[PDB]
């Protein structure tokens, strides 16, 4: 923790997965792997050891009225 | 085909009485299969945004273009990233258009003006275009490859260009016997004309066994299925529509008492309003579901009638096209939609659909063997060609309550012959 | 702070009486349905088609066909017009949904 | 027999002056379509070689193939009693002729002859595919 929250935010602002701002973080990592376009197998190793915290599975501005 | 064979017997009906008349039998359907489950919607949840139907269009129609810019330009490739462009020097680039036109209207008949531009457009920047391009014929939301050099006015300057193309294509088995398909658009309940409504009963009267001698009733017998495709209701206002939904099941009623048949919604029906339109609901056709020859569809419908695979719409994509771009002839917008590999390549801009995000389905995956529309204003047919062994019959259907024509397709030639009802009129030749 | 103690009591389409069960349709105004669910979905209709212009228009004010819209001016009437219509359609959608579907899904 | 049904038709036509198609003179009778066709033709034939000058008209129908530029269509049309054989010569195949209608005194446009067929089918409800050449299989009341 406090290391884990830079990975998923740099993750987020990578555009080569995809434009994603109003889903999930797991199934935006689920899209780029059908099209395998390069996802990591790290940012899926934190999302299975936790349970549904709202700061880990969330995307980064899911507040924010945009 | 079909009145070639409808003469071939003796003619009975100008004669007194008789002791037998012959009755026939419904041809059997021994296979169907619908395979339209991608605009079947069973969750639906909006609150995205349409972002994500760009970029996995992008992202799924780039390779396409890729491999048909190496075999179409040379082999010596110069595919770059719009980014990575040095000035004047020679490159391929594949992106998405976006034409900016003015006069199209904004929150607060063609639409196509003198002076608009082309803009190429990737994941993260633009650049504009000019040199040798159609300005008018194409619209935005296209996915092409093209050739040229960054010029110093940071300006492209193009020679040449190309699109997608066809998929592949299986061949169909061949048939025995040949079967027909009657295809239909357009009654307009609700208003319309008289005429419209002899006509009417002179469609269902001959394809239900009522009408004509032996001849037609050993050809009508023939008729596999029906189609029914969009626009079933025409409405003059909204702000009428509770009488006409009595009538449409009275009609469904007389028809599914002896044939199958599909009914698909349209730009008048009561679905929603974005582009994979849902079936509409049973509760407003008590009569007619008490059968179970009566189904009904969607907006794009595919199937596979006996071998033979269908795929069509209500004529929305089109009319859309039609709308922002300088193509006349239908059956040429028709067969260029076919060729950049999209059913309706103008969405979301101008013609609405649901935000989807894992996968956008307009993309064709494989080739269909016929491709119809919708309501369009005449009827025409024609056979194209791809590349490879490729042939694709295309079919415009005319709208009813104007010329009173439907279609009749055959399925072991794959040809169509146009049909046309006309009682009498008002009419006295003595005046 | 009782906002969040709910019931939710469903409620008659036709005649607006509270009743027990899921069912859209009150008993006595059951025959009448069909006009009923004519009735409403010309207002989905309508309010599918305000979604889709609002929506699409921010992605030409912004410049960008590709990437997310991140605009929150107080002096647009663009914002905050994108943000009830999507409750409106979430709140219409769900009312249809008291009726069944139109078919099945699986197949 | 033959009086029968042509006592039934100088009844229905002469007297009560009502417009007989063949549906509603085989909803009445409860008979075939094409036995139908041809009770009216045995009943025009009768009372058009006795007199030659009653109140009687007719309407047909012809139908069959036609090439308008190139293509072939098929051209099903509801004709009067003048206009019968230039039609007929403007065809290319002829596929169908039987009898439609007779009249009293004369119609001005093909309006009635819809709303006949639409009254007789909107009290007789349960039958449409009773008298019907075609007999599917499959589509029996299930659901
Ligand atoms: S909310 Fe209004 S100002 Fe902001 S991007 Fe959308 S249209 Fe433009
Ligand atoms: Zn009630």
């Amino acid at each position: 923790e406090e290391a884990e929250l830079e990975l998923l935010r740099q993750f987020d602002l990578a555009w080569q997965y995809g434009p994603c701002t109003g889903i999930t973080r797991l199934q935006r990592w689920c899209r780029a792997k059908q099209m395998g376009l390069e996802p990591p197998p790290e940012v899926w190793q934190v999302l299975k050891t936790h349970p549904g915290d709202p700061r880990f599975q969330c995307s980064l501005w899911h507040l924010y009225p945009l | 085909m079909f009145s070639e064979q409808a003469a071939q017997r003796a003619h009975t009906l100008l004669s007194p009485p008789s002791a037998n008349n012959a009755t026939f039998a419904r041809v059997p359907v021994a296979t169907y299969t619908n395979s339209s489950q991608p605009f079947r919607l069973g969750e639906r949840s909006f609150s995205r945004q349409y972002a994500h139907i760009y970029a996995t269009r992008l992202i799924q129609m780039r390779p396409f273009l890729e491999n048909r810019a190496q075999q179409h330009w040379g082999s010596g490739v110069g595919v770059k990233k719009l980014c990575e462009l040095q000035p004047e020097e020679k490159c391929c680039v594949v992106g998405t258009l976006f034409k900016a036109m003015p006069l199209q209207p904004s929150i607060l008949s063609k639409y196509i003006h003198p002076d608009d531009e082309l803009v190429l457009e990737d994941e993260l920047q633009r650049i504009k275009l000019k040199g040798t391009i159609d300005v008018s014929k194409l619209v935005t939301g296209t996915v092409l490859a093209v050739f040229g050099s960054v010029r110093d006015d940071g300006k492209f300057l193009v020679e040449d260009y190309c699109f997608a193309d066809l998929a592949p294509q299986k061949p169909a088995p061949p048939l025995d016997t040949d079967r027909f398909v009657l295809l239909v658009s357009g009654l307009g309940l609700g208003g319309g004309g008289g005429e419209s409504l002899l006509g009417t009963q002179l469609l269902v009267d001959v394809v239900t066994g009522q009408l004509g001698d032996e001849g037609e009733q050993c050809s009508a017998a023939h008729v596999s299925r029906v189609i029914l495709a969009g626009n079933l209701l025409s409405h003059s206002t909204q702000s009428a529509s509770v009488e006409a939904v009595k009538m449409l099941d009275e009609i469904l009623l007389q028809l599914s008492a002896s044939v199958p048949v599909d009914v698909m919604p349209g730009e008048f029906d009561p679905t929603n309003y974005t582009l994979p339109q849902q079936p509409l609901h049973p509760c407003m056709f008590p009569l007619a579901t008490a059968y179970s020859t009566l189904q009904l569809v969607t907006n794009p419908y595919q199937a596979t009638i006996d071998g033979v695979r269908f795929l069509g719409t209500s004529g929305q994509n089109v009319s859309d096209i039609f709308r922002y771009s300088s193509m006349e002839d239908h059956l040429e917008i028709l067969e260029w939609t076919l060729r950049v590999r999209h059913i309706s390549p103008t969405a979301p801009d101008t013609l609405g659909c649901y935000p989807f995000y894992k996968t956008d389905p307009f993309i064709f995956p494989e080739c269909p063997h016929v491709y119809f529309c919708g309501n369009t204003p005449s009827f025409g047919s024609k056979i194209i060609r791809g590349p490879e062994d490729q042939t694709v019959l295309l079919v415009t259907v005319p709208d009813f309550s104007a010329t009173q024509t439907a279609c009749l397709v055959n399925l072991r030639s794959l040809a169509c012959q146009p049909i046309s009802f006309s009682g009498f009129g008002a009419e006295d030749d003595d005046l | 702070g009782l906002l969040a103690f709910a019931k939710r009591r469903n409620c008659c389409i036709g005649c607006r009486t509270v009743l027990s069960h899921q069912g859209a349709v009150c008993e006595f105004c059951q025959p009448r349905e069909s006009e009923l669910y004519q009735k409403e979905v010309s207002h989905l209709n309508a309010l599918e088609e305000r979604f889709s212009r609002l929506w699409t228009q921010c992605q030409r004010c912004q410049g960008s066909l590709h990437e997310d819209v991140i605009c929150t001016s107080r002096d647009c009437p663009i914002f905050y017009m994108r943000k009830k219509v999507r409750k409106d359609l979430e709140d219409q959608e769900q009312l249809l949904r008291r009726f069944g579907p139109p078919g099945p899904e699986a197949w | 027999a033959d009086q029968l049904y042509l006592e039934n038709i100088d009844e229905f036509v002469t007297d009560q002056n009502k417009i007989v198609t063949y549906k509603w003179l085989s909803y009445t009778l409860g008979v075939h379509v094409n036995q139908a066709k041809q009770m009216l033709y045995d009943y025009v034939e009768r009372k058009r070689k006795e007199n030659s000058g009653a109140q009687l008209h007719v309407t047909y129908l012809v139908s069959g193939s036609l090439i308008q530029n190139g293509h072939s269509c098929h051209k099903v049309a509801v004709v009067r009693e003048d206009k019968l054989e230039a039609v007929k010569s403007k065809l290319a195949v002829t596929a169908s002729i039987h009898v439609y209608s007779i009249q009293k005194a004369m119609l001005k446009d093909s309006g009635p002859l819809f709303n006949t067929d639409y009254d007789i089918l909107k009290s007789n409800l349960q039958n449409c595919s009773k008298f019907s050449a075609i007999q599917c299989a499959a589509a029996v009341p299930r659901a």
